[PDB]
């Protein structure tokens, strides 16, 4: 066990905390803070090259973020907790023009995670795959990082499979919520450079930073 | 040129 479901758990519960889109903005901000600090205590990650952790992070913010609210939100109806302590309804998001987006996170995401009751362990080894990407681009060693990935999921299946022996169905379920992750991620982006090019709301400096080119 | 990233993650503790 070079990859330990109990430390990637540790790591989650270590971190655990009118513009709706300005709330948005300083909770995404603030929470790239914590972000780092949980990718610090993920096994092995510390020990990659600087500038490849620097590529993992850069390449997963916005996913590993989006995961994180997603579980959060889990027992609000309609709506998603930020870790700012505030509460954004989904006909808030509709009257700020982010309707369709708020909505894919309700469906695609928060309602899944909450119906097959995913805990915080398959949680922090799905943000683990996450910033585990060995298609990030400029990785100096791609063969480490994909090692990684696979010692994760080799991980999560062997907890699934001891914890909820009745569903042999539950690791596959836990990976196919990642292409919903990664195409709302992509549009939440979307959004984030559209807000700052439109100039209409504040981003401070993590976030801004993490929108900056490579 | 990702100042604020860089110095997080190099700070131990
Ligand atoms: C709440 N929010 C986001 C989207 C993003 C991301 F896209 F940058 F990753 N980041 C955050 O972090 C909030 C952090 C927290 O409180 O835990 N919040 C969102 C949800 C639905 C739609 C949209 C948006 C932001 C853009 C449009």
């Amino acid at each position: 066990e070079d990859m330990p479901v109990e430390r990637i758990l540790e790591a989650e519960l270590a971190v655990e905390p009118n513009d709706p889109v300005t709330n948005i903005c300083q909770a995404a901000d603030k929470q790239l803070f914590t972000l780092v600090e949980w990718a610090k205590r993920i096994p092995h990650f510390s020990e990659l090259p600087l500038d490849d952790q620097v590529i993992l992070l850069r390449a997963g913010w916005n996913e590993l973020l989006i995961a994180s609210f997603s579980h959060r939100s889990i027992a609000v109806k309609d709506g998603i907790l930020l870790a700012t302590g505030l509460h954004v309804h989904r006909n808030s998001a509709h009257s700020a023009g982010v309707g369709a987006i708020f909505d894919r996170v309700l469906t695609e995401l928060v309602s899944k995670m909450r119906d097959m009751q995913m805990d915080k362990t398959e949680l922090g080894c799905l943000r683990a795959i996450v910033l585990f990407n060995p298609d990030s681009k400029g990785l100096s060693n791609p063969a480490e990082v994909e090692a990684l990935r696979e010692k994760v999921y080799a991980s999560l299946e062997a907890y699934c499979k001891h914890k909820y022996p009745e569903q042999p169905g539950r690791f596959a379920k836990l990976l196919l919520r990642l292409p919903a992750l990664r195409s709302i991620g992509l549009k939440c982006l979307e959004h984030l450079f559209f807000f700052k090019l439109i100039g209409d709301t504040p981003i401070d400096t993590f976030l801004m930073e993490m929108l900056e080119a490579p | 040129k990702h100042k604020i990233l860089h110095r997080l993650l190099q700070d131990s503790s």
